[PDB]
């Protein structure tokens, strides 16, 4: 197509480790949500797995709730909800 | 198992139980046994010896009749072979039984000669079974023919009688 | 040659019940005190 | 709305229900619907609450546990999703099924106002044993996914720990003014105090830890050498190590085969003794939770050598089940075929289907599973009825398939080959632990063999060093060992059942019977039966023969024979009810045949002598003659069935006495 790509293979072959959760942080990025919901004939992992991506969900919400409920500003919404998500997610 | 015999060669002097100096037992486990007799010839040392040379001259074998299958396309096929169970109908059923009891009798009358290469075994006709068994297995068949058990009682015969008879 | 492992910790369950003499309790206190204190009518700590 | 325990999917309300529902509701007609039998079910069991009556008879009997079948689980409608928290976690559905358990016990009595006290059923503790949770797949085909889940596995026991005591409750006492506290162990830590707990002494460092004080708990470590369905490519079998807690220990012993069902389990072990780190690489075991010691493929156990562990069964309410619990109509069923005309001919046709004839080999294989009648002297002297078969014979006389059968059906034997043991791996053995790093004592093949049958598979390729131990166990039926640090003698019931061939591989009709057999007077004159199995060449019979080996090949999955299960409790009822006695009439019979004999051997080695280990073999065939037809006495016709069996073992009527030799065609009938 002529646009510029680096290469990539020979940076694997050379330093395949870092590769490895590159490739792993990258894959979690963008993760499909799963179709089927989750039953008694799954395994222990993936119900462990799922009640902590629920348990980051809940702490993120209730984070959220809690400084938007303390109003410190009391006033750009875009930006606001930008700024607090960031607070949120290093507090 | 790859043997020699008694004495490191055959000799037509004793009997053929003589010299494969082999219990009874563990001579009745092997299914089949080849007696591969190195008898000298004027046509078929012609023969070899092309072919010997030919393998040595080319690095690759002298008919290009057929194309020899590739070890990997054996190993599939054989595996594709192994999946099948094929199993037996009652009058091929039958036929294994008139051939046992006819090697059976046939053991017995021999067992006095010099040609005696043992004494018929029902572990004879589970080899029968199996060779039959493995032989509709090649033909991708759930059932086993009277063609198998014809080749299977062929190739225990042309194993021991056909080479020592010649 | 490999790197230091790293030690990281997520809230799961509530815990044994909080003591006011705890020095969590004291600093949420506080921080509520900062938050939420009115002498007339405006939060002076927090506009301060 | 519903809550659920962190890290599962487990509701206690919801799994309280569920089993409390299907403790109430349960009929065995699902399990047999579950199992795609539906002309099986009765009217009179299976529409009868089997958890109702089991509750009720748990509670007159004073039993605190329930075996609780998890097939069943998936037989009932409601319970099909606390099956997989069954499998997936043991650890708090066991506990709320405890407590539903006690809280039905509680009910059976305030509904139906029985005159129960409360107090002693609320003191009680009762627990749960699931079973039967599944597929016994392998321990090396597990995951560390499978940690704390429930799996089932076959095994046999090749040792134990002794009883281990684990630490419950610490007793902790003042130096100074003797005040003690007493504190719980929670998740396997004891929290020792620093300072006194009373007001007035309150000194740092004087609470000391009395150690004979403080309560223990029994814990015991059982070596399981695993015997799985599956076997991959090139697997060698490995031994497990199982923990057993409370109740349960010492109720495996060494040698028998057992269906552990427990929890997949991983600890990480220290790598020195004086430091706090850990491996990387976690320790597997199987925390037992059920122990089944009973197959209906294979027969029970023999009563007589574990008396005195029923009674400390009894005493230690481990209540783990030995035998197989006898109805009222299988036991009239069990009278019933016993009274059949034929039964002797039934019994030994239904032994081994595939093998075809050696009818008279058959015979005598069942008299030694049923045995002679075991005497306990009150001198102090003792006299076992095992019966010891040698088959000797031609190859291929299915004489190996048939030691696989009598090993596949007996309770604890062990199969061996000649030259392949050794007589220290008979007997006993020093080994190395790899747990504790000491020396253990670990039982041989005989001894593992007690209470079963030892099959010798090419028992003349056997050495002489190794078969000299065998005397002593067919002789004494124990081993004396004098060793390094054995100093005792074991207790080796064992029937040996072996095989060989001849000298020349082939039985020759030119040599006799001693040259041919090869073995010498001393082992051979052991054996209760000497079976010349030898293949003549036939029209009818190879041609018969052929059909029954050709007829196994028609199908995939292949007269009137019992079903195996059938014939072993039969067995089992006659091993454990029946003891013969001999009257006069059989003493006569008994006197005159071995007189007669010693009259025959009297004829000039090349012959087998008449021995007073055969009149002792004649005592002990008509004695298991007589057990076979529940007769609790010997008659003649026991004792001349026992001489037809031994002549015809060895085929005395087709030898010649004075020159000893076996002809084919003139007296021999195929
Ligand atoms: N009378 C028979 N009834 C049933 N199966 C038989 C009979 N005779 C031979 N066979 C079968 O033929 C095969 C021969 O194996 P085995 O008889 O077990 O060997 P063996 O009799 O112990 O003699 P060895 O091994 O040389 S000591 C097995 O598959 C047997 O099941
Ligand atoms: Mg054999
Ligand atoms: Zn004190």
């Amino acid at each position: 197509q002529g646009t510029q790509a680096d290469d990539l293979v020979s940076a694997i072959q050379q330093n395949a480790n870092h590769f490895t959760e590159l490739f792993c942080r990258a894959i979690d990025n963008n993760m499909p949500l799963p179709t089927k919901e989750i039953d008694y004939k799954d395994d222990v992992l993936d119900v462990i797995l799922n009640q902590r991506r629920l348990r980051n969900e809940r702490m993120l919400s209730d984070r959220t709730n809690e400084i938007r409920s303390e109003n410190l500003m009391d006033t750009p919404p875009s930006s606001m909800n930008d700024a607090l998500r960031e607070v949120v997610e290093d507090e | 198992a790859a043997a020699n015999p008694l004495y490191g060669r055959y000799n037509p002097r004793l009997s053929p139980l003589d010299n494969i100096n082999l219990p009874a037992a563990l001579l009745s486990r092997f299914d089949i046994l080849f007696l591969m007799l190195d008898i000298p010839s004027r046509d078929d040392d012609e023969k070899l010896a092309e072919h010997v040379t030919y393998v040595h001259m080319h690095n690759k074998q002298p008919d290009l009749d057929f194309t020899p299958v590739e070890p990997s396309k054996m190993r599939e096929y054989i595996a594709y072979a192994k999946t099948k169970r094929p199993v037996m109908s009652e009058a091929v059923n039958d036929y294994v039984v008139q051939a046992y009891i006819r090697l059976r009798q046939d053991s017995k009358r021999e067992m006095d000669s010099k040609f005696s290469f043992g004494q018929a075994t029902p572990r004879t006709l589970l080899g029968i079974i199996r060779l039959s068994q493995a032989l509709a297995k090649l033909r991708l068949a759930d059932m086993v023919d009277i063609d198998d058990v014809e080749e299977a009682l062929r190739l225990v015969r042309v194993s021991k009688e056909s080479l020592y008879q010649e | 040659s490999f790197d230091r492992p790293e030690i990281y910790s997520a809230p799961v369950l509530q815990g044994e019940s909080p003591n006011d003499d705890d020095n969590t309790e004291i600093i949420k206190s506080f921080k509520n005190f900062i938050l939420e204190f009115r002498l007339d009518s405006q939060f002076i700590y927090r506009d301060q | 709305p519903l809550r659920i325990i962190w890290g599962t999917n487990v509701s206690i309300q919801e799994c309280t229900t569920n089993f409390r529902n299907f403790l109430m509701s349960f009929k065995y007609k699902f399990r047999k619907i579950l199992d795609e039998r539906e002309e099986f079910i009765n009217n009179t069991t299976d529409e009868e609450l089997y958890y109702i009556k089991q509750l009720n008879e748990m509670r007159e009997l004073g039993t605190s546990n329930l075996n609780l079948d998890a097939r069943n689980l998936l037989a009932y409608k409601q319970t099909e999703d606390l099956y997989h928290q069954l499998l997936n976690y043991p650890q708090e559905v066991i506990s709320i099924m405890d407590q539903t358990i006690k809280d039905c016990m509680v009910s059976l009595i305030v509904d139906n106002n029985l005159d129960y006290d409360l107090d002693e059923i609320e003191t009680k503790f009762y627990k749960v044993r699931p079973y039967n949770v599944g597929s016994c797949k392998g321990m090396r085909e597990l995951n560390p996914n499978d940690i704390d889940k429930l799996i089932n596995l076959k095994g046999l026991v090749l040792r134990s720990t002794p009883v281990i005591p684990d630490m419950k409750v610490a007793f902790f006492k003042c130096n100074v003014c003797d005040h003690t506290m007493a504190v719980e162990i929670d998740r396997g830590v004891i929290q020792e105090p620093a300072r006194c707990e009373r007001i007035d002494c309150n000194e740092p460092n004087s609470m000391s830890l009395i150690h004979n004080r403080c309560s223990f708990a029994d814990k015991q470590v059982i070596k399981l050498q695993e015997t799985p369905d599956f076997v991959p490519d090139g697997q060698t079998p490995h031994s497990i190590s199982l923990c057993v807690y409370d109740e349960l220990v010492d109720s495996c012993r060494a040698g028998d085969r057992i269906e552990v069902t427990g929890t997949f389990r991983s600890i990480p072990i220290r790598a020195n003794s004086r430091q706090r780190v850990l491996k990387s690489l976690y320790k597997t075991y199987v925390d037992v939770v059920h122990v089944k010691k009973v197959s209906d493929k294979r027969l029970d156990v023999d009563t007589s050598t574990i008396e005195q562990e029923l009674m400390q069964n009894k005493v230690d309410h481990n209540e783990v089940e030995e035998v197989r619990q006898i109805t009222d109509q299988d036991l009239a069923k069990i009278r019933e075929v016993a009274a059949r005309e034929d039964l002797y001919s039934l019994l030994a046709r239904s032994i081994a289907p595939s093998i075809y004839e050696l009818e008279d080999v058959k015979k005598g294989i069942l008299l030694q599973l049923f045995g002679g009648t075991n005497k306990t002297f009150t001198k102090g002297g003792r006299y076992r009825g095992d019966i010891n078969i040698l088959l000797c014979g031609d190859p291929s006389t299915s004489k190996s398939q048939i030691l696989q059968y009598v090993h596949k059906i007996t309770p604890r034997g062990v199969y061996t080959s000649g030259k392949g043991s050794s007589a220290v791996g008979l007997t006993a053995y020093i080994t190395r632990d790899v747990d504790t790093k000491q020396l253990v004592l670990e039982s041989g093949a005989l001894v593992l063999s007690d209470g079963g049958v030892c099959c010798i598979d090419e028992f003349d390729k056997m050495s002489d060093s190794t078969r000299s131990v065998l005397h002593e166990v067919m002789e004494q039926q124990t081993i004396s060992i004098a060793k390094a640090g054995i100093i005792t003698t074991l207790n080796a019931r064992s029937s040996i059942l072996a095989s060989a061939n001849p000298i020349g591989s082939r039985y020759n009709p030119n040599l006799p019977v001693t040259e041919n057999i090869d073995l010498p007077p001393p082992l051979l004159s052991r054996f209760d039966l000497v079976y010349l199995v030898l293949d003549k060449v036939d029209e009818k019979n190879d041609r018969e023969l052929a059909k029954h080996l050709t007829n196994l090949y028609l199908e995939d999955k292949p007269d009137d024979v019992l079903p195996v299960e059938f014939l072993t409790m039969y067995i089992s009822y006659a091993k454990e009810h029946i003891h013969p006695i001999i009257t006069e009439a059989a003493k006569t019979e008994l006197v005159r045949a071995y007189v007669g004999m010693r009259k025959m051997g009297d004829d000039s080695e090349k012959r087998i002598t008449a021995t007073t280990r055969q009149l002792e073999s004649m005592i002990r065939l008509a004695e298991a003659h007589a057990k076979m037809k529940l007769k609790n006495v010997v008659e003649l016709e026991d004792v001349q069935e026992a001489v037809r069996l031994i002549r015809s073992a060895i085929k005395d009527y087709a030898t010649d006495p004075k020159t000893g030799k076996i002809d084919m065609n003139l007296v021999q009938t195929g």
